[PDB]
């Protein structure tokens, strides 16, 4: 982030503000569900999503503080290269939990009697640890083949599996859009008892959060730096605004997915 | 007509009773206990939380050892909890889910529960086979049970929504005394410390003092303008407290045969689901359905404390025989034990 | 309530044998099982313990590795697979039910025992034989090597009576509480590491060997055996 | 610390917790229908059509779904004291006899019961499945007797369909919150196998709404 | 018919009337004297220290 410096500074203050308020939200949600409240099977997904956003936002505090030490106080803190790898593991597991929440709401409306009765109880845990394992595996093998894990790696596999991780994000985007689409078709064709306006606003709100906040940092970290072949003229403009957008996603995920979902009883 | 002059004699008897009992009203309990220092702020923190029920709890009861407590909820479970170690000693499944009362025998060998099935079922806890089984089902009482309470291991008094209370013999299974005289549904029951008399509070906004031996109403008490849900003797066996849906508790004394004190506050407009006294009877702990409990100073009618740890209606509460703890069950499936 | 065991007999040393115990008339899955053996002219020696629902399994240090205790709850049966038997495993083996909750009475029912013939905290019952006249009062003391009073207030001392030709039988659990089917003439008292069983107004069918056992920690250890004679 | 018996007590308490979670997730995957209505209104016809002393419980299975109907009307007391026990039923199966309009103001008494149950604070969003019973009796009775003696403001043809739709419109208009809960009006024959299908189809909407509440989406 | 129930209610009020009622000054005095005589034995009026508290 030291490539341009002066052109990124008020984004870095928005990183520290938005990531601090999202860290308070994710930690408070994690303590509420894991310890205090009673967990239903959707709360496993909210829990793993809050953990992924917890890791992502605290690593963005770390990458914010390295630039804050270098620009103001002039101490070159060399926080190591595997922080980027577990940051990307947090990012991909957060997006996979977003797509999995959308798929689960689609399955609860499309097959509601299977979801009430024949659904296995630990299916949320199996899906959470399997997609966390695939997120961690793709992130560490990307870090292994690009030099973020112990300083070795060839570029001809690095762009090849950066493209595979970006294909995983566009697959997650079409799973989220197709699940929200099938959910909205099955409701707006055949509902009787549901409040359709709040449901419409919440479903399109989650789709626009995944589109305009989460996916840009992934497509600029896994596609745009290999296709647009520019490293200096545009990277200083599009990298911190993408980190602003995905930090905004990881901050605003618990206020949508838990606080609207539970604390309407306050007001 | 003969029925009209008979009703004239009835209202003349009621007028003579009201004049004879205001003739013994010389000084209120507020006027006697105004020089008494108050108890200050009663700060009671939640010491245990018992978390095993998955539905609304309507009844708890303490053991006489002040350590075991039985708890009844709508998932068809009554759990006997160890209150000290927070353990579950027994989980007894119920033949009907709809259970609104539970009691624990003073010997400790039996629990008994009842509800919309019209039956107080009695469960023997201490069996050589190792499980809990049903010993008796006391059928034939033609309304939902609101409160059953043990006297011995062989006698139990039930109250119901057929406007009657009853005394049962457990081993024969047949009720031996029927206490009739309320006109509304009898909602609560409390036995005296000598267990030779008891009170029943009902939906006609009147509490009646019964007499277990000969089987008939000794005194009758009015003053509430709404239906009484809770009742509790004072530890002396001379006074009792009523709680109802007009947001007031009331204290009555049996020898003075009238009202003494109204525990009311204009902030409280909600109903009362449970009352109990402390061991000395200075604190009256009323559970309300604005989701908390109040601790009233029972001699001065100050509100000394608030037990505010539940997220639904406080439906049942009970103080130990030691006085070391207060448990409070509620509709959000959690017992809280306070001290 | 009946525990009847089978599977005993003669085993050549080095061999193997499975002991089985069938339960009848109690809720067998709610109960922890113990195997407690007894050598031909010695005292009771605890062997193995499987919990209710098999969640916790303990063994004695002299049998650990070679013995396996395994319950099966639909058949209401208990097994002890015994591998590479030595000549000190010649014993009579007793199945014991024991249930653990607040106020419970563990070790309360014992089986009839099978005869195997192969071809910590210590308890000292200091008196091995007491001359008894019927009608009188007999106090029987035993020593521990550790304070049996726990922090919760329970002092886990268990008094058993083995009448001759029979199985032992629980008299007192946790130094002071009478078992069901035990008269009030038996009483127990003590402090940590010093306990006594008093029998006021002794009658017949109290003749037998009295064992005191600790349940503070595993392995469970019995006394050597105080014997009454008439 | 814990002694050797307190560890086994805690292990017993944990195994009791596992049996409690098994039984609670077994009862949570089940539809609880509160059967209501005035007396002599074909509730016996309903409980012989779904399947074939205070509270009567009926268990039946239909399309991989377990239903428990609670007929609580066998016991008579003050209903407000025990009606909060059924807060959290999936649906209220109300039964109204159509051919009980000319008898004694019984239809006005069942409208009083429907106004009490439907505008109750405990069933403020509970869906109601309304079964209008004895419709063949209503067909043969409406020719000789008019609907004026039950509903004096009724102006229409004295056939089955307009007056039956009028009785529906009166029963739909007892609620004060039309946006909050749903009312599913049906007509039972003397004998037809489609009433449990109507119950299942109305329960599927409540199951969809509860699944959406479960997933935070409401 | 109903006059038997009305005579039952008149006999209930008739035994209800003839009862020895003490004055409520004596009654309130006995309630206040019980609450003073057992005030040191109440572990909710006075806070108990954590030694003999089992919670
Ligand atoms: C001007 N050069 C100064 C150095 C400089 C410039 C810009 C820059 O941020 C983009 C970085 C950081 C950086 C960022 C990524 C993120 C995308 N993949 C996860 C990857 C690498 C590895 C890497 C990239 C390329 C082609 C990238 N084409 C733009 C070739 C070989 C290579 O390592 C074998 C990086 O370098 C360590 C460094
Ligand atoms: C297998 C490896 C990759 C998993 C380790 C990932 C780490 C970071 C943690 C963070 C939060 C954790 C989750 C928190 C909540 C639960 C709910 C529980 O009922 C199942 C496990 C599950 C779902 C945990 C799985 C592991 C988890 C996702």
């Amino acid at each position: 982030l030291l490539l341009c410096g002066k052109e990124t500074l008020i984004p870095v203050f928005l990183i520290l503000f938005i990531a601090l308020v999202g860290l308070v939200g994710n930690g408070f949600v994690l303590w509420l569900l894991g310890f205090r409240m009673r967990r239903n099977a959707f709360s496993v997904y909210v829990l793993s999503l809050a953990g992924a956003d917890f890791l992502f936002l605290c690593f963005q505090i770390i990458n914010c503080l390295v630039y804050l030490s270098n620009f103001f106080c002039s101490i070159s803190i060399n926080f190591p290269s595997f922080f980027t790898t577990v940051m990307t593991c947090a990012y991909l597991a957060g997006l996979s939990m977003l797509s999995t929440v959308s798929t689960e709401r689609c399955l609860s409306v499309l097959w509601p009697i299977w979801y009430r009765c024949r659904r296995p109880r630990h299916l949320s845990a199996v899906v959470c640890v399997l997609l966390w394992a695939l997120s961690l595996l793709l992130s560490i093998l990307e870090g292994k083949f690009c030099g973020f894990l112990f300083s070795d790696g060839d570029s001809g596999w690095c762009q090849t599996f950066d493209f595979i991780t970006a294909a995983w994000l566009i697959f997650l985007f079409m799973v989220l859009c197709g699940s929200s689409l099938a959910l909205l078709v099955r409701i707006l064709c055949g509902s009787r008892g549901l409040p359709l306006t709040r449901l419409y606003l919440t479903i399109l709100l989650t789709v626009l959060v995944f589109l305009l906040c989460g996916l840009p940092f992934g497509i600029q970290w896994f596609l745009i730096l290999w296709i647009w072949k520019d490293s200096d003229v545009l990277f200083c403009h599009i990298h911190p605004v993408s980190v602003v957008l995905s930090s905004l996603n990881s901050s605003a995920n618990p206020i949508i997915y838990f606080f609207v979902g539970s604390f309407r009883k306050q007001w | 007509s003969e029925l009209d002059q008979l009703r004239q004699e009835a209202e003349q008897l009621k007028n003579q009773i009201r004049d004879a009992r205001k003739a013994c009203a010389d000084a209120t309990l507020s006027q006697i206990t105004n020089n008494i220092d108050p108890v200050g702020r009663i700060q009671m923190r939640t010491r245990r939380t018992l978390r095993g029920h998955l539905a609304k709890i309507y009844a708890m009861h303490w053991g006489t050892d002040s350590r075991l407590l039985v708890s009844a909820s709508q998932d068809g479970k009554l759990i006997i909890w160890d209150s000290y170690t927070t353990n579950k000693v027994h989980a007894i499944p119920l033949r009907s889910s709809w259970v609104m009362t539970c009691a624990y025998a003073p010997s400790g060998n039996y629990v008994a529960c009842g509800g919309l099935d019209n039956i107080c079922s009695i469960y023997n806890l201490k069996t050589r086979e190792g499980n809990v089984r049903v010993s008796r089902e006391l059928a034939g009482h033609t309304g939902y049970l609101s409160c059953c309470r043990f006297l011995d291991d062989n006698q139990i008094v039930t109250s119901s929504g057929d406007t009657t209370c009853a005394l049962w013999d457990i081993e024969t299974g047949q009720q031996t005394t029927t206490f009739t005289g309320h006109t509304g549904d009898v909602m609560s029951l409390s036995l005296a410390p000598d267990t030779r008399l008891f009170v029943s509070g009902a939906c006609d906004a009147s509490a009646k003092l019964w007499d277990v031996r000969e089987g008939m109403c000794r005194q009758t008490f009015t003053g509430h303008e709404s239906d009484i849900n809770a009742i509790c003797f004072f530890p002396n066996g001379n006074a009792f407290a009523t709680g109802s849906d007009d947001a007031t508790c009331r204290l009555f004394d049996l020898r003075a045969d009238q009202e003494l004190m109204t525990y009311s506050h204009d902030n409280i407009i909600c109903g009362i689901t449970s009352v109990s006294f402390s061991k000395s009877g200075r604190l009256l702990l009323a559970g309300y359905d604005d989701f908390n409990c109040n601790v009233w100073d029972a001699l001065k009618a100050d509100r000394a404390g608030v037990l505010a740890g539940h997220d639904n209606r406080v439906s049942c509460l009970g103080v130990t025989d030691d006085g070391m703890a207060v448990a409070t069950g509620s509709w959000d499936s959690f017992l809280k034990i306070w001290n | 309530v009946q525990l009847v065991e089978s599977g005993g007999g003669l085993v050549q040393p080095g061999g193997s044998r499975k002991l089985s115990c069938s339960a009848s008339g109690f809720a067998f899955s709610s109960f922890g099982m113990h195997w407690v053996r007894q050598a031909p002219e010695k005292g009771l020696e605890w062997v193995a313990y499987i919990s209710s629902g098999s969640g916790t399994i303990y063994y004695a240090d002299t049998v650990k590795g070679r013995f396996t205790i395994s319950r099966d709850d639909p058949k209401n049966t208990l097994f002890l697979q015994m591998t590479s038997l030595r000549s000190e495993d010649t014993a009579m083996y007793y199945c014991v039910r024991s249930i653990y909750y607040y106020g419970s009475s563990p070790f309360d029912f014992w089986g009839q025992g099978t005869t195997l013939t192969v071809s910590d905290i210590v308890m000292t019952q200091a008196t091995s034989s007491v001359p008894v006249t019927p009608g009188e009062s007999v106090s029987i003391s035993c020593r521990s090597s550790k304070s049996l009073l726990h922090s919760n207030g329970n002092t886990y001392l268990y008094w058993f009576l083995q009448r001759p030709g029979q199985s032992p039988q629980l008299l007192i659990y946790r130094m002071s509480n009478l078992a069901s089917g035990v008269p009030d003439r038996f009483s127990g008292s003590g402090s940590g590491t010093a306990f006594t069983l008093t029998i006021s107004r002794l009658e017949a069918e109290d003749v037998g060997v009295y064992y005191c056992m600790q349940h503070l920690e595993y392995p469970l250890t019995f006394g050597a055996g105080t014997k009454l004679e008439l | 610390t814990l002694s050797a018996e307190d560890k086994a007590a805690v292990e017993r308490s944990k195994m009791i917790d596992r049996n409690l979670r098994e039984d609670g997730e077994k009862a949570a995957r089940e539809v609880k229908l509160l059967l209501l209505g005035a007396g002599e209104s074909g509730k016996s016809t309903i409980v012989k059509q779904m399947k074939i002393t205070g509270i009567v419980e009926t268990h039946f299975t239909f399309k991989d779904l377990h239903f428990k109907m609670f007929d609580v009307g066998g016991q008579r007391s003050e209903r407000k004291k025990w009606i909060h026990c059924f807060e959290g039923v999936t649906a209220i199966i109300f039964c109204v006899a159509l051919s009980d309009y000319d008898l004694v103001n019984r239809m006005h008494e069942s409208m009083k019961l429907f106004d009490s149950i439907c505008n109750n604070k405990w069933f403020t969003d509970t869906s109601i499945i309304l079964f209008l019973n004895k419709k063949d009796l209503f067909e043969e009775k409406i020719k000789k007797s008019p609907l004026t003696i039950c509903y004096p403001e009724y102006a229409g043809s004295n056939t089955y369909e307009e007056a039956a739709a009028y009785i529906q419109c009166q029963f739909e208009d007892l609620n004060k919150r039309k946006d909050t809960k749903e009312i599913y009006t049906h007509f039972t024959c003397a004998t037809d196998t489609k009433n449990v299908q109507f119950v299942f189809d109305a329960v599927t909407d409540v199951i969809i709404k509860n699944n959406l509440k479960d997933c935070g989406l409401f | 018919a109903s006059i038997a129930q009305a005579r039952k209610l008149v006999e209930q009020l008739k035994m209800e009337a003839n009862i020895d009622r003490i004055k409520v000054s004596k009654a309130a005095a006995d309630l206040m004297a019980y609450c003073e005589a057992h005030a040191k034995e109440d572990p909710l009026l006075t806070p108990v220290p954590a030694s003999e508290n089992p919670f």
